[PDB]
RNA sequence: AAACUGAAGAGUUUGAUCAUGGCUCAGAUUGAACGCU
RNA sequence: GACCGCCUGGGGAGUACGGCCGCAAGGUUAAAACUCAAAUGAAUUGACGGGGGCCCGCACAAGCGGUGGAGCAUGUUGUUUAAUUCGAUGCAACGCGAAGAACCUUACCUGGUCUUGACAUAUCUAGAAUCCUGCAGAGAUGCGGGAGUGCCUUCGGGAAUUAGAAUACAGGUGCUGCAUGGCUGUCGUCAGCUCGUGUCGUGAGAUGUUGGGUUAAGUCCCGCAACGAGCGCAACCCUUGUCCUUAGUUACCAGGGAACUCUAAGGAUACUGCCAGUGACAAACUGGAGGAAGGCGGGGACGACGUCAAGUCAUCAUGGCCCUUACGACCAGGGCUACACACGUGCUACAAUGGUAGGUACAGAGGGCAGCUACACAGCGAUGUGAUGCGAAUCUCAAAAAGCCUAUCGUAGUCCGGAUUGGAGUCUGCAACUCGACUCCAUGAAGUAGGAAUCGCUAGUAAUCGCGGAUCAGAAUGCCGCGGUGAAU
């Protein structure tokens, strides 16, 4: 527990806030809750179409969700009648009309929060750990990530000590700030407690 | 913070919304100097026998995501640590870290 | 420090009579940064001695108390294998003029007059003729170097 | 014609190593005993 | 190759006993029981040394100001309690979680109560929800009376909704941070930490990464069985220092102006770029010019692989264990504020470089409808009433204080200090007894510079002086910031 957030230390210099509105210092409380109460249900919700940068701007009541996952066929539905759904129910716990905009990840293995749940979904498929991470490390790397690191930390594999494991290919240089690393931290509800996988994938400058 | 504690925040400030126009009409009347005096002792004797959650004093201010009593900002309205988790995932707009 | 020799600050002179000797004294005379109030100190205690003495160039005045008070031998400790010999070595002048200034202010801070401009005039008058505190921390520090006289290392 | 056919190692000293070196084990055998059957 | 001597795990033990030798001391020959799974050799990687060499950091030294002594604030221990809730415990716990305990918070104690329950889904019975009421009670709660009959589909009816009918269950700040995730401290912003291939060694490993310099830096150069790479360093980010450009209101004022300050966006500059030397024909260092800035211009954020089974199951999440008319839940009162005591952080002082009384100046930053208040009146004052402007570069908080001029005090426990106590009030709030903060009058305690010991600081720093904000109905001497004056070494 030493090292900064990767997205927050680069939140004003190479990437952008993924919350994109305007309000006023009474008005901006309510808002927030409102967006987290959004964000946890759509985690929630599409948690089997692989979503990873919901973003949530509010112009003016009216609000442009708009989800990037890389299976948008699945969340959409056919003729688009589960988006339908979700947009109403977005609507009823939202003030006036949430448009949900879906996005399409032409790239799931370069997005770190994909990699990070695909890992997470394996280790609680009850897979080798040390094969998930391996096979995520080479999955980025091969699709074209300029650098990927992978950590995984807890009982490994049912161990009563839990241990810190992890895997580097590329460079990643955490401390550049310019770097344009997507970075990821999900867990995943073994058998035997809480796994935390976390993911770095640096692509660029 | 336990569940009851939070709903117990819940039905505190329900009947804060119950008697909020009440308290306000009252104060009014209390604080006329207009008013006869009868009349004012009168309604501040209702007020001090109003239900005792509905003041807003009883009101203690709880993060939204946590429950938490300590370490809340008016501004975000959820406590130090899930405002730092979402600043540093960077849900909160306009936010960042700061140095001068 | 432990690398290299910094280079000293500039110090401006005082505004009545343009000398930064006195301006540093009026700074070891200084306490939280009060510079009106250590000013008038000095300048107090200046035009006290000079109405006292009939001078009409104090800094001249100021300048032979500081030469008489100045020491020129103090004992340094050196470690030689396990030993601590208080070898008596020279004073460079930069430390020669604050050590003058620092026992001047410690003196005249412990005295009986009434005011502490009226007390550091009475000490810089006694330092003139070779008496006061001053004078008597100045007398020990070469008394201690004289007793040892026998490092020369 | 034949009597000419036979040879395995492991554990344990160290943070790790190689060596030394003891201890221990896997085999065969019995005028056997004991326990369960 | 010849011959001789000797060994067969470590102890017991070169010991016992018996011989032989010796004046003696003893020597020599030489067991056993028992006991232990080791004892050893050489080398390797670390760590350590009251070993050596080289180097850095307010580490010391040189200085400035403190703490330790007083009173008070605050935290902790101990004690005491019905309870004084729980956690944090060397640096790196102790103004720490807590960015603010009268009720609430609250997790503790006393008492009064509830049991699919304050909260989610499965369900079927009536009703639009919702509003106004009476009494009893400390309240939680208990028993009763009136108004309203939703909306879309319409005779299946549906997003919400009140009281249960029961099983699932819910709920748990209950335990295990030594089962964990996430988060954090710390060595330490120290300059390190590794890997691939090659080579060397039976091997653990080594090399690279060492050496000569150099640097803030494993920084860079040159050597070199290494050749390369990665995370760290640096840079990219923010702020400040000068200038230019766009713009000129609610900002500015040189002569309505579009000059200036300022505001806030985009850029320029700084690169050892030039000169002289030293240096291996190097990296680099030393000095100089120009420039607002010179070598990393100043400050910050950014914290490598790892270490402490470091902290947190009481933010949260979670494996397991445990309780389900109770360790869950609701309410009132009390406690978390007790004090033989001890310690840790501070604030105010012990005065004349000062106190007091008059005048007279000079800021920055931040806040304001969950409000700040111009002005007038009333009051000794805190404040109260009327009223005005402002969601603010407009109006306001708001006056900055230290500073300067004059008078006075004249070294006294005082015209210092302002604790403690008595009285009378103002606000906030249902409510100020436990247990609020201010105001006024009276009192006027210790304290005259602090033992052993110990701490911070290298420049706009220390020291000192005021001013804002978060939390917040009210409640900072803490925390987080802002500027003023401004050193010594």
């Amino acid at each position: 527990g030493q090292k900064v957030h990767p997205i927050g230390i680069r939140l004003g210099v190479v990437k952008k806030h993924n919350a994109n509105w305007y309000a006023s210092p009474k008005q901006y409380s309510e808002y927030l809750i409102n967006d987290i109460q959004v964000r946890e249900y759509l985690r929630k919700k599409l948690d089997s179409a692989m979503i990873s940068n919901i973003m949530i701007e509010r112009p003016t009541g009216a609000a442009k969700i708009t989800i990037a996952t890389a299976r948008p066929g699945i969340v959409i539905g056919k003729k688009g009648e589960d988006i339908e759904r979700l947009q109403k129910e977005l609507t009823k716990m939202m003030g006036v009309p949430a448009q949900v905009n879906i996005e399409e990840i032409t790239s799931p293995d370069l997005d770190a929060r994909l990699v990070a749940d695909g890992i997470g979904s394996q280790l609680e498929r009850r897979v080798m750990f040390r094969r998930a991470m391996k096979r995520a490390v080479q999955n980025s790397m091969r699709s074209g990530a300029k650098g990927i690191k992978v950590e995984l930390s807890g009982r490994l594999g049912g161990a009563e000590i839990a241990r810190t494991e992890w895997y580097r290919e590329g460079r990643v240089p955490l401390h550049t700030l310019r770097a344009d690393i997507d970075y990821a931290s999900v867990r995943a509800e073994t058998t035997y407690g809480t796994i935390g996988v976390k993911v770095w994938i640096f692509r660029g400058e | 913070a336990k569940k009851s504690m939070i709903n117990r925040e819940l039905k505190r400030e329900k009947e804060v919304a119950k008697y909020a126009d009440k308290r306000t009409k009252l104060k009014e009347t209390i604080s006329d100097m207009n008013a006869s005096d009868e009349v004012r002792m009168d309604a501040m004797l209702e007020l001090q026998a109003l239900p005792r959650n509905s003041s807003p004093v009883r009101l203690r201010n709880r993060c939204a995501i946590t429950g938490r009593p300590h370490g809340y900002f008016r501004k975000f309205g959820l406590s130090r640590n899930m405002l730092r988790e979402r600043v540093m995932q960077g849900d909160v707009p306009g936010v960042r870290k700061a140095s001068w | 420090p432990r690398r290299r020799v910094v280079a000293t600050r500039e110090i401006l002179p005082d505004p009545k009579f343009g000398s930064q000797t006195i301006a540093k004294f009026i700074n070891h005379v200084m306490s939280h940064g009060k510079k009106s109030t250590a000013e008038r100190i000095v300048y107090g205690a200046l035009e006290t001695v000079a109405q006292k003495r009939n001078i009409e160039d104090p800094v001249a005045f100021f300048e032979d108390v500081l030469e008489n008070v100045r020491p020129m031998v103090e004992v340094k400790a050196r470690r030689v294998g396990g030993a601590t010999y208080q070898v008596p070595m020279e004073v460079r002048p930069s430390r020669r003029t604050a050590l003058a200034m620092r026992w001047l202010a410690e003196a005249a801070a412990k005295r009986s007059e009434k005011s502490m401009a009226l007390r550091l005039a009475g000490e810089l008058s006694d330092a003139s003729e070779g008496k006061g505190n001053a004078m008597k921390k100045r007398d020990e520090v070469h008394r201690m170097a004289d007793a040892n006289k026998a490092f020369s290392h």
